């Protein structure tokens, strides 16, 4: 694929994270 | 005999090794053991296609894809897809044989070996119930659980209602007791007793009866946290004693029934529920089949006196004196004692493997600590430096990884760095140097770095028994700020967010404020920081309580100069979101007013309204339709797994066909039979 990004795209500290549900370390997935 | 019924034995039985061996080999009814074996086999058969990933093996283990893998030992490597499918088939056959009781030992080994191979092949899929399943299979491999309710005994004559040694029940009871007690002791943490780990679980509708007489905070602290700790600490003691056996059984059943619905942990709740009757009398199935109406008592196998067996020993006062224990009787006692010592010591063995000790002790999966620690990640940056020219480049976080657990462990980070170093020359990059920058907050704390961003992980030194030097310590002397943090978070509007950051002295943060992030400000809390503006190159020192305002669409830097860690916040609003929502509200309310007397912006509201209407209709819709959909999804998964396994078996045995046949077969595999 493309494993590279820009400099303005790798430094956005404040952004919608992801938060893929709870994703606790005891969940099946 | 005062203590001859509250414990099951006497004090004189533990005075010598021979007496202990005689006690541990006491004959016992194998009925409950057989029921547990049947239930465990059935649950494993139902679980293998779902949780172990048999349905996604083709996706996970493609022939020529670039992926970084995280095994316990780098010497362990996976096989091609066909051989992985064969291993899964062998595991399924072993589980089926274990359930049915046919060829007990062979099936037990055939389930045990590939299961542990798959478990050790990946460190990012470890949890507590998989570890429990492995331990249970290991224990059942050495037990005589086919002496009742089996198929081997229906073909044989000696495995038909024989007797089993006492330690078979002792090992299982001890395992369950250690599970409960160790979980309870691990829950004696500061973050648990103060109600910080699970502060949102009390809002579920299953806790409604408790809200009638208790407040939300009181029902979240008293019931979820302290009640859970008490039940974990007292379940084994309540279950062991026959006086309080019924009450403990009711409590544990209620607990596991709620847990099966609160989370999605697979078949953990059902295994725990089925393991509870093991604490009852060994002959409960016989009484249960005696209590049924007589019209159904003539089809089940006849209830008669069990026949003698060679596995156990018989000590009688008139029926001869004593049989000298051999190499099979003492081995059972030795295995019981050593296994219980190992199970008691392993969860507290984190002072030896110091290289696996991050913020949280040890590798996750074998310490019986569930839901205790919660992690929220804010930002990950990967930066590589070309070793030939020197250009600075940036990689996507997790390009060749199929998991996200590498951000919390140093060994996984080292493995990822080495994998990237191997695969980067494929993309016109010379020998690189990779630096990682990860911000993690644990249990609603300040966001802080976990690894040093100035160290090259490829050339760093990591050892299993040596404490890692590039792991940042957790700022323990900042927890009491959590009340103020919650107050500040709750004292905000419905469109303003806040992010709390703690920085170490000597480091700096480079941030790019987005164009749409208007009205962005930074406020200091502790220590002193210097805020820089890259475009115009202007520093500005700040102190406690001061507030700034940062322009949007530009870079800025925050430097920590105090000799102590400093804390500050970001306050920002999505002005684009505000403008879009206000114009949408205008265009909707005025349109409704005109009507009562498309474009993407209207499309978003149309989709939201459609989703709300569908949710309301589903809520009004009875649960039978959802049950039917759930059954359909499960049947689809099972059929896909079976078809792909058959395809791979045919390919492996007969021979590799042409490309066209494989495409047709794969397309037929995914069909969603009926809807
Ligand atoms: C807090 C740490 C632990 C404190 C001590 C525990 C006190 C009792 C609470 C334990 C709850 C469940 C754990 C059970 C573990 C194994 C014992 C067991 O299952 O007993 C069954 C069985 C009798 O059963 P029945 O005659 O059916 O009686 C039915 C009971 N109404 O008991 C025995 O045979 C006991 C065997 C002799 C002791 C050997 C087992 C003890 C294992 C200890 C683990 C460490 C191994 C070596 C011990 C070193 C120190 C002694
Ligand atoms: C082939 C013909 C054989 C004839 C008879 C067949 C017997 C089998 C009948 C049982 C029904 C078969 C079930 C088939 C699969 C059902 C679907 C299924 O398992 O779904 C999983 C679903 C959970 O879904 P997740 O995927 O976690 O959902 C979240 C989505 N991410 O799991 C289940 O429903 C588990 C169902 C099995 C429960 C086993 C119950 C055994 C425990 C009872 C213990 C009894 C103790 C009694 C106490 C005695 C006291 C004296
Ligand atoms: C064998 C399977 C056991 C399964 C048990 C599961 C539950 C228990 C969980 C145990 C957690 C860790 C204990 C295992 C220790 C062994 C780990 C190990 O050898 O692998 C580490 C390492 C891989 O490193 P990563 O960072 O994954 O990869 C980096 C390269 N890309 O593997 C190796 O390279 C092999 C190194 C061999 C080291 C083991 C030495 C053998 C021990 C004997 C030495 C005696 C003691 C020495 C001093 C004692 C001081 C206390
Ligand atoms: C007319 C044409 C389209 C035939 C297509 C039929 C398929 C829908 C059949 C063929 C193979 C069947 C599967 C064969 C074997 C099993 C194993 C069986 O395993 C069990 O778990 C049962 C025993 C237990 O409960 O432990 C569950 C049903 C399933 C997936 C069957 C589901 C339906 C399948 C995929
Ligand atoms: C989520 C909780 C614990 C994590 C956990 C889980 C999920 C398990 O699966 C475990 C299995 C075995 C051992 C430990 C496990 C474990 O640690 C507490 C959840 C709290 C629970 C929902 C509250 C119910 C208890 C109440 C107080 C009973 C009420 C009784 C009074 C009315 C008298
Ligand atoms: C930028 O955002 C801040 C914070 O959301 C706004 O400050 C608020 O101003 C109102 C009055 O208009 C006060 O009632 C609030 O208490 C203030 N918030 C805080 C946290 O003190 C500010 O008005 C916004 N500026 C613009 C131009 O929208
Ligand atoms: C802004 O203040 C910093 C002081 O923190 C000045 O010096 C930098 O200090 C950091 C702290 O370790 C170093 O990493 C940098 O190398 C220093 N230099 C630069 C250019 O960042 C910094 O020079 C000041 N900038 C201006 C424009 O006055
Ligand atoms: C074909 C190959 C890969 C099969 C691998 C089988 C070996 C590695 C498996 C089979 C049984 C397993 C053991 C079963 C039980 C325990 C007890 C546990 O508390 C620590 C791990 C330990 C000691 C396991 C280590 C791994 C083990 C020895
Ligand atoms: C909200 O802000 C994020 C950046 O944090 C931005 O990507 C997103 O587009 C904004 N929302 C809208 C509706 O524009």
């Amino acid at each position: 694929l493309n494993p590279f990004i820009n400099r303005r795209n790798a430094n956005t500290f404040i952004s919608p994270q992801q938060r893929w549900r709870a994703k606790v370390q005891e969940r099946i997935r | 005999s005062r203590i001859g019924k509250l414990l099951g034995f006497e004090w004189t039985d533990l005075s010598s090794w021979r007496r202990l061996v005689t006690l541990l080999n006491r004959p016992t009814d194998p009925a409950s053991l057989a029921v547990f074996r049947f239930l465990f086999g059935f649950l494993m058969v139902l679980d293998i296609p779902q949780e172990r990933g048999l349905s996604s093996l083709d996706r996970k283990y493609l022939d020529g894809l670039d992926v970084c893998r995280f095994p316990l030992l780098d010497a362990l490597r996976p096989l091609p897809l066909d051989w992985m499918y064969l291993v899964y088939t062998i595991m399924f056959l072993g589980a089926l044989g274990m359930m049915l009781g046919l060829c007990y030992r062979i099936s037990c080994v055939l389930f045990l070996l590939p299961y542990w191979y798959v478990f050790l092949l990946d460190k990012t899929s470890w949890n507590n119930h998989s570890y429990l399943y492995g331990l249970l299979a290991f224990q059942l491999t050495f037990m005589d659980a086919n002496h009742y309710w089996s198929v081997d005994g229906l073909l044989n004559a000696h495995r038909r209602n024989a007797h089993v040694p006492l330690w078979n029940y002792a090992v299982l009871r001890g395992q369950i007791f250690i599970v409960y007690f160790i979980a309870g002791v691990k829950k004696l943490d500061a973050d648990w007793v103060e109600g910080y780990s699970m502060e949102y679980l009390s809002r579920h509708w299953l806790f409604s009866p408790f809200k009638l007489l208790l407040s939300e905070e009181l029902t979240s602290l008293l019931v979820v946290h302290w009640g859970g700790l008490l039940l974990d600490l007292s379940a084994g003691f309540l279950l062991f004693f026959d006086v309080s056996r019924s009450i403990g059984l009711f409590f544990v059943s209620y607990f596991h029934c709620m847990n099966s619905q609160l989370f999605s942990i697979g078949m953990f709740s059902y295994v725990m529920l089925a393991s509870s009757p093991l604490f009852c009398s060994p002959e409960w199935p016989r009484k249960l089949v005696s209590y049924c109406p007589r019209r159904l008592q003539q089809l089940l196998p006849l209830k008669a006196a069990p026949q003698p067996s060679v596995s156990c020993v018989y000590k009688r006062s008139r029926g001869k004196s004593g049989q000298k224990p051999g190499l099979r009787h003492q081995l059972g006692a030795a295995f019981t004692l050593l296994y219980l010592l190992e199970q008691l010591f392993l969860p507290y063995s984190h002072f030896l493997t110091q290289g696996y000790n991050n913020w949280t002790n040890g590798l996750y999966g074998y310490s019986w600590d569930m839901m205790v620690h919660s992690r929220s990640h804010q930002h990950v940056k990967i930066t590589y430096r070309d070793g030939r020219t020197g250009e600075l480049g940036y990689l996507n976080p997790g390009v060749f990884t199929q998991s996200r657990r590498w951000k919390d462990h140093a060994d996984m980070l080292k493995q990822y760095a080495t994998c990237l170093s191997r695969l980067l020359p494929k993309y016109n990059v010379t020998e690189p140097q990779i630096y990682f920058d990860i911000w993690v907050s644990i249990n609603d704390r300040f966001q802080q770095r976990i690894f040093d961003p100035r160290v090259d992980i490829v050339q760093a030194a990591w050892s299993p028994f040596q404490r890692t030097s590039w792991v940042q310590p957790l700022l323990m002397d900042l927890s009491p700020w959590r009340a103020k943090l919650q107050e500040i978070k709750s004292s905000l509007d419905n469109h303003t967010e806040v992010v709390f950051i703690a920085d170490f002295p000597g480091l700096h943060l480079e941030n790019f404020v987005s164009e749409d992030l208007g009205n962005t400000s930074i406020q200091l809390l502790q220590g002193e920081v210097t805020v820089e503006l890259v475009a115009e190159q202007k520093n500005q020192t700040l102190r406690e309580g001061e507030k700034m305002q940062l322009p949007a669409g530009e870079y800025h830097k925050v430097y920590t100069t105090s000799p102590s860690p400093s804390c500050y916040m970001y306050v920002y609003v999505n002005t684009t979101e505000l403008a879009l929502e206000q114009d949408l509200a205008y265009l909707q309310e005025l349109k409704e007013k005109v009507e009562n007397g498309p474009t993407p912006l209207v499309q978003t509201f149309l989709r939201r309204q459609q989703r709300l209407q569908e949710i309301e209709r589903r809520r009004n819709t009875p649960f039978h339709e959802r049950f039917f959909r759930f059954l359909l999804r499960k049947l689809y998964v099972f059929r896909r797994s079976f078809l792909m396994t058959c395809i791979s078996l045919r390919n492996l045995i007969l021979g590799r066909p042409s490309l066209e046949q494989l495409a047709q077969e794969v397309t037929y595999a995914n069909l969603r039979p009926f809807e």
